[PDB]
């Protein structure tokens, strides 16, 4: 109201207001962080070539140290406002896990090597580029669509199993190497459901009797199952997509 | 629906026309080369063959294998040709498939909209008829 | 009020904790820095260098810098110029200290170990 | 617990949780003391990070707070700032308030806390439930039934906040 | 001074008819030039027609070099067509009379196709369609950026999984461009079977699981997300246009009814006045 004289908690609130005004609302610091991340992403794309690497490996190490120390500085600044709020968050958990894995693999000896150092960096790149507005709405609804997609995946896999029981009857020890092993058979039926270039399989189970045999029966059974499952799966995918986006425009 | 197909179809065919006639003389050194071992050579030979192969790219069947069969051309650092055909196939396929499915579901939307407004008008007319029946009954 | 009772029990006045901690860190770090320059210049007994503790005191250095800055920020609003001068001076000496020891460490590479 | 705390018969009493923080620090560092990692191949010993644990913890146990109280008894008490032993702050009204405070992150999520404002007073932080406004002014009304003083909302006076005493 | 007369001339439909005729003859020139005989033989007609076409396009740039760039520098189709004119004029300027250090011939049918694009720049109905679909540019750019991010993530992942070990699988998860193209194919449905048969022999059993996981994320997410986003973006863009058209029709109907009522009231008043005066 009047605020004749401030108190200690008002001073602390004003300090936290200053701390959230900088580095969280100021576009300059976020732009600098994005510029550094884009520069090290350029160095990422400059990899897979020892001809550039032989004069860049030490600079690569230095920029790795720089990006690691600025990431842990940002994490410490987020921790400063409070560990409880940072721990109870949807994306700060992911960022903390990213920096924890990167720092442990850096300081402590680890077999994590390039296959962890580089994808973690590009995951941080994705996380930072989510912050700027004209990708956050689109990203927000991809994660909103996965709970409604999970039931579709569950139904698809259950139907896939209960029709693979029909599948494994005409499978095993004949027309083998893609119909046997009961996991290769499942994944090969998944390939044929994804529906591209299955005439290798068609020629594989071709010539049983050259006229009808089971070459008629099993082939038409699995063909109608494949076409029905593919149509139903694609329809359900686009249906869940249209439902959740109708949610985002509602 | 096919009455509603007025401008999108000629947009589709004119994009097909311009992209096919651009891609005629892009992989020219594919069909017009002295390589003995090749099997997709005739795909990029004639203008009609060019139409057929860009329609194949539009349908998006074995685009991987088409690209590897054109990779037998001496790789000139892929600076213009491979990115052109890849961009053409991806943009044309997704843009046209998406635009047709969007406009078809829009057609279903206005079909159901006019149906629903017809039933709403019928219900309003029924309410007015019942009210006027009360008015007539009180008028006797 | 009664600063006897303020300094006696149960609490400390706001700030003036991190400043004193930075002072004692400054004291122990002049001790080790003087020992390092002494043994690097004359007596030459590198087996008893601080070649063994190299990263934990660097961590102590940066956290002392942070606490000095944080105490300066927490004590600036007192409205008194002496406290601000105190905090700025201790921050400046700690920072120049840090640059000096970083330069000394970077000069002393070829004497520790090789990977 | 919803009915026990609103009356707060006569005095209130309060404490701090830095003892808790120093407690898990002491447990963690005592764990660190015995059988830590053996990184002599790293040409470094990491026993001095626990030495800083010693220092930070011992300093945090040096902050002992016996029963922070006031003169909030349901009388014409002056709300003088009272500790067992020493006493610091006194005031004829116009300093004790109960104010709602808000905090925001980069995303924009709002977190609501309460602070008993005054000359080095203690806050009114509720137990880990701040996502919605719920009822707000009802707890201020219970405080008003207690010894009606204030209930201050965010930003300036405007509306939606209550005052009982004013020094004009 | 004469700017009003020049604008009236450019608004006259005869000029546009001549323009469309010239660029349709250019389209026929491209049709005959994609053949071999007419490309370099019996080509005096080709030469004179091409000179006429480039003269017409020069006149186009001359009438677009006015003060109208003050609106051409912020609009859509206008900046598009002047950019098309620039990237038409410069390449045949450095190609037809080259005398320079260019690489080879690959931008002749491309130039002619840009001319055909300038032809199709007409048809105001297609212009309205372009306007109606033009608000999804930011959305498709965002989906393209998400796609590219996923390609980069799985590009570094496929490299780290199959090309650093250097025991085979080269030019599929090896070199960067070939790896990117194989990943684009795996994100599509094409080539997945032969790619799987190529990768299963490299003593990497979990590569099959990784590739099928990559398919079930990338292909489904990209295809279904794109078709959705376009479907309701266009649905909501058509909806507002249709409701606005119906609102305009309703306003016109209301105005006609009000005009009829005013005419009836005036007729009644005139009849009453004549009855009073007679
Ligand atoms: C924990 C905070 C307060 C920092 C305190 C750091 C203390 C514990 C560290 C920093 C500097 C260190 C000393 C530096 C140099 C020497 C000489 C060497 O031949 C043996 C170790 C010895 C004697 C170290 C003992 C531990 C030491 C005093």
């Amino acid at each position: 109201d009047v605020m004749e004289k401030k108190d200690a908690w008002d001073v602390q609130e004003f300090i936290t207001q200053m701390y959230i005004k900088q580095l969280l609302r100021h576009p300059a610091f976020q732009l600098l962080l994005a510029f550094l991340l884009l520069s090290n992403a350029i160095t990422i794309a400059l990899r897979t070539n020892s001809y550039l690497g032989q004069k860049h490996y030490e600079l690569f190490s230095t920029i790795d140290d720089i990006v690691l120390t600025i990431l842990i500085c940002e994490v410490l600044l987020g921790w400063l406002n409070g560990f409880w709020i940072f721990w109870k968050d949807g994306w700060n958990i992911l960022n903390f896990a990213i920096v924890f894995i990167l720092f442990m693999g850096f300081f402590i000896k680890q077999l994590d090597m390039v296959a962890i150092t580089y994808p973690l960096r590009v995951l941080r790149l994705v996380h930072v580029c989510m912050a700027v507005e004209p990708l956050a709405r689109i990203i927000k609804v991809i994660l909103q669509s996965m709970p409604d997609l999970a039931n579709v995946m569950a139904l698809i896999l259950f139907f896939m199993l209960v029709f693979s029981v029909f599948g494994v009857t005409l499978f095993g020890a004949f027309v083998p190497k893609h119909f046997q092993n009961m996991g290769v058979a499942l994944y090969t039926l998944f390939i044929c459901i994804t529906q591209d270039g299955w005439l290798d399989i068609y020629t594989d189970f071709q010539m049983d009797e050259r006229e009808y045999a089971m070459e008629v029966g099993g082939a038409i059974y699995f063909a109608v199952f494949i076409t029905l499952g593919a149509f139903i799966g694609l329809n359900l995918f686009v249906v869940v997509v249209t439902t959740n986006l109708e949610q985002m425009m509602k | 629906a096919l009455k509603s197909m007025t401008f999108l179809l000629m947009l589709l065919l004119i994009f097909f026309y311009i992209f096919a006639v651009t891609g005629v003389y892009f992989f020219r050194e594919y069909s017009r080369s002295t390589i003995e071992g090749l099997e997709y050579n005739m795909f990029f030979s004639d203008l009609l063959n060019s139409l057929v192969t860009v329609f194949i790219l539009f349908t998006l069947d074995h685009w991987y294998a088409v690209l590897q069969d054109i990779w037998k051309v001496p790789e000139s650092s892929r600076v213009f040709s491979s990115i052109y055909v890849i961009l053409w196939l991806l943009l044309g396929s997704i843009i046209f498939r998406n635009i047709i499915v969007a406009m078809m579901v829009t057609n279903f939307q206005n079909i159901r909209s006019e149906l629903s407004e017809e039933m709403s008008h019928l219900e309003v007319q029924y309410k007015a008829d019942m009210f006027k029946q009360q008015i007539i009954q009180r008028r006797q | 009020m009664r600063w006897r009772d303020r300094i006696a029990v149960l609490c400390f006045p706001p700030g003036l904790m991190l400043t004193v901690a930075a002072l004692i860190l400054f004291f122990i770090h002049m001790g080790v820095f003087a020992s390092d320059v002494h043994n690097f210049c004359v007596i030459h007994n590198y087996d008893h260098m601080s070649f063994r503790y190299t990263v934990v005191l660097i961590f102590s250095q940066v956290i002392s810098i942070g606490w000095a800055a944080m105490g300066s920020l927490y004590a600036e609003m007192t409205g008194d110029k002496f406290l601000r001068c105190f905090a700025l001076t201790i921050l400046i000496l700690n920072g120049a200290m840090f640059f000096n020891r970083l330069c000394l460490e970077f000069l002393a590479i070829n004497y520790r170990e090789e990977r | 617990m919803c009915w026990v705390m609103p009356p707060s018969v006569f005095v209130l009493e309060y404490y701090l949780d830095t003892l808790w923080k120093g407690t898990m620090l002491f447990i963690i560092c005592l764990v660190f003391i015995s059988c830590n990692v053996l990184r002599e191949v790293k040409y470094q010993e990491t026993w001095c990070f626990p030495a800083y644990g010693m220092v930070i913890g011992l300093w945090l146990m040096l902050s002992s707070i016996p029963q922070r109280r006031l003169v909030l008894n349901h009388t014409r008490g002056m709300y003088h700032f009272s500790i067992q032993g020493r006493t610091v702050c006194q005031g004829p009204m116009h300093l004790v308030y109960v104010r709602l405070a808000l905090s925001s992150d980069a995303y924009g999520g709002r977190f609501f806390q309460l602070v008993l404002c005054g000359h080095k007073l203690e806050p009114l932080v509720l137990v880990q439930l701040s996502e919605r406004y719920e009822q707000m002014e009802f707890l201020g009304r219970h405080l008003a039934r207690k010894l009606n003083i204030n209930y201050f909302d965010y930003l300036a006076s405007s509306y939606r906040h209550v005052v009982r005493h004013w020094p004009l | 001074e004469c700017q009003a007369y020049f604008r009236k001339v450019i608004k006259s439909t005869f000029f546009q008819i001549v323009m469309i005729t010239t660029v349709t003859t250019n389209s026929f020139l491209l049709v005959l030039g994609t053949n071999y005989d007419i490309q370099f033989e019996f080509f005096r007609t080709f030469e004179v027609s091409e000179l006429f076409f480039v003269s017409v396009y020069v006149c186009e740039f001359l009438m677009k070099v006015y003060v109208d760039p003050i609106t051409y520098w912020k609009d859509g189709y206008n900046i598009l067509d002047v950019i098309i004119l620039i990237i038409l004029t410069i390449p045949y300027l450095l190609r037809k009379i080259k005398g320079n250090h260019s690489a080879y011939l690959h931008f002749a049918d491309g130039i002619q196709s840009l001319r055909i694009l300038k032809l199709i720049s007409y048809s105001r109905g297609i212009r309205t369609l372009i306007i109606a679909v033009g608000e999804t540019v930011y959305t498709v750019a965002s989906v393209l950026t998400l796609l590219f991010l996923l390609m980069f993530v799985f590009a570094i992942l496929g490299f780290c999984l199959f090309g650093v070990t250097d025991r085979g699988d080269l030019e599929n998860w090896g070199n960067l461009a070939s790896a990117f193209f194989t990943l684009f194919s795996l994100a599509t449905v094409d080539g997945w079977t032969d790619l799987q048969e190529e990768l299963d022999k490299r003593k990497f059993t979990v590569s099959r699981a990784f590739t099928i996981l990559f398919i079930l994320l990338a292909s489904f997410i990209f295809l279904n997300m794109f078709v959705g986003v376009m479907i309701m973006h266009t649905e909501d863009s058509m909806k507002k246009f249709e409701r606005d058209l119906t609102l305009e029709r309703n306003l016109a109907i209301m105005e006609e009814k009000q005009i009829i009522l005013k005419r009836q009231q005036e007729e009644v008043n005139r009849l009453m006045n004549t009855q009073k005066s007679g």
